[PDB]
């Protein structure tokens, strides 16, 4: 997201950078978020 | 719609941003609204590429755009976005740009003040000057580090700070143009 | 083909004379004979001399007989600059490099004489737009005052905050 | 929706920054209002 914003980078591409920096952030403090997808450990099992 | 605003907005456009923008001021100028798929076809810019340009003007609210909504001929709703120059909004902003960057001299010189003044190479870690007092030995008569027991020197800090200084009066060179086209805003 | 095959070997033929460089008008006849149509119909006889040879834009009708149309195409450097003058004098827009160089043979020459009189905008698939470069108004600054331009956020903040800060600095 | 908020009145996106400043502006004494200690 920094070198985006750095090299002034499509303002869509922010914005759905920033989206993705507001899952995981979410995802880590509650990996059980209502309908939303469960981020995995790249083995199927669920990230505590 | 005075000249001045007009002349003024070819002059900041050229400026702070690339031909696209300014071709699609140009537009703006010759007519007083136009729509937003009537400058595609006269630019031949593609979609993306232009909706991406008119989102920096809008972002930095050079010119708004309103939105109409009507049947079409064969009944499917129509839903045009209508572009045009707001001189009272972008004069604002453009004044707005002016003093940040103008008390941005301030904000620039705090960043060298930051760098310390001593520091200690071999161990790659910044000594305070008061502290290299404390670890400094007075039997060896000379300031050292117990956990690499090296001297330190603090003349490699001192280069940094000459350079930054630089790169103030050379920022200020930037905007010493632009003050001249703001004068066009007043008037 | 039938009503179609036809008109396209004509019209290849006669491109592939022009490259020899035969600027002399040809008859609808005599280019049926070295196209290996002459029994082309009747009817398509008439709807190519009436439509096919008029509505293209590669035709010219000189002396009732039909001929290229390089004038058209730009062939000269000062014809490249002229048109791309004319596309932003008009706001008719950028012109694809690939387009100047099939019609302008050895296009680079005229390219890099004019150097900086045209503007290239490289497209995502490599396509290069030229532009005419309007030598009216131009600014060109250090890279750093774009650099610092741009770490000043603008996007971010609200009209009433914006324009709270002409008043809070006093101006 | 999901982990993004919507205005209507038409209708933008909000984004956390745009949020922040209003909650910036908000005096102290507001927000013993709404319970929260400033503090
Ligand atoms: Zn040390």
């Amino acid at each position: 997201l920094r070198r985006n914003e750095q090299n002034g980078a499509a303002a869509h591409v922010i914005a759905e950078d920033v989206k993705l920096l507001q899952f995981h952030v979410a995802t880590m403090v509650d990996n059980e978020l209502p309908g939303l997808p469960r981020a995995m450990q790249k083995s199927g099992r669920p990230l505590k | 719609v005075p000249a001045a605003l007009k002349r003024l907005a070819k002059y900041v456009i050229r400026g702070f941003y690339g031909i696209e923008h300014a071709l699609a001021l140009d537009i703006l100028i010759r007519n007083s609204c136009v729509k937003e798929e009537d400058m595609l076809e006269l630019l031949k810019f593609d979609r993306k590429q232009l909706r991406s340009v008119l989102n920096n003007l809008k972002g930095d609210k050079f010119i708004k755009c309103r939105m109409r909504v009507e049947t079409a001929a064969d009944g499917k709703t129509t839903r045009h976005n209508y572009y045009f120059i707001n001189y009272r909004t972008l004069v604002n902003v453009v004044k707005y740009k002016l003093d940040h960057m103008r008390r941005r001299i301030e904000t620039d010189e705090r960043d060298s003040t930051n760098r310390a003044s001593f520091k200690c190479p071999v161990c790659s870690s910044t000594f305070t000057d008061l502290e290299a007092n404390q670890l400094f030995d007075p039997m060896t008569g000379t300031f050292r580090c117990t956990f690499c027991h090296t001297e330190v020197e603090e003349d490699e800090s001192a280069m940094p700070k000459k350079d930054a200084r630089t790169l103030l009066a050379r920022f200020n060179e930037q905007i010493e143009p632009i003050y001249a086209l703001l004068r066009e805003t007043e008037d | 083909g039938y009503k179609f095959g036809v008109l396209a070997k004509i019209v290849n033929y006669m491109k592939t004379r022009h490259q020899r460089g035969d600027t002399h008008p040809l008859t609808l006849d005599e280019i049926l004979d070295e196209t290996q149509h002459l029994d082309i119909g009747l009817k398509q006889k008439q709807w190519l001399m009436t439509e096919a040879l008029v509505n293209n834009p590669k035709i010219e009708v000189i002396d009732g007989k039909y001929a290229f149309k390089p004038k058209y195409n730009v062939r000269d450097k000062k014809a490249l600059l002229r048109l791309l003058d004319q596309h932003d004098q008009r706001g008719l827009g950028g012109i694809l490099l690939e387009d100047i160089e099939e019609a302008l043979p050895n296009s680079q020459k005229a390219v890099k004489a004019l150097g900086d009189q045209i503007l290239f905008v490289n497209r995502p698939d490599k396509k290069k737009i030229l532009f005419f470069n309007d030598k009216s108004c131009q600014f060109s600054v250090d890279e750093e005052f774009q650099k610092l331009w741009r770490s000043v956020t603008v996007d971010s903040m609200d009209e009433e905050k914006i324009e709270e800060y002409l008043k809070r600095q006093g101006i | 929706s999901g982990l993004e908020l919507y205005a209507e009145w038409k209708k933008i996106l909000l984004s956390p920054e745009r949020v922040h400043e209003i909650f910036k502006r908000i005096s102290d004494e507001e927000c013993f209002v709404l319970g929260m200690e400033p503090r």
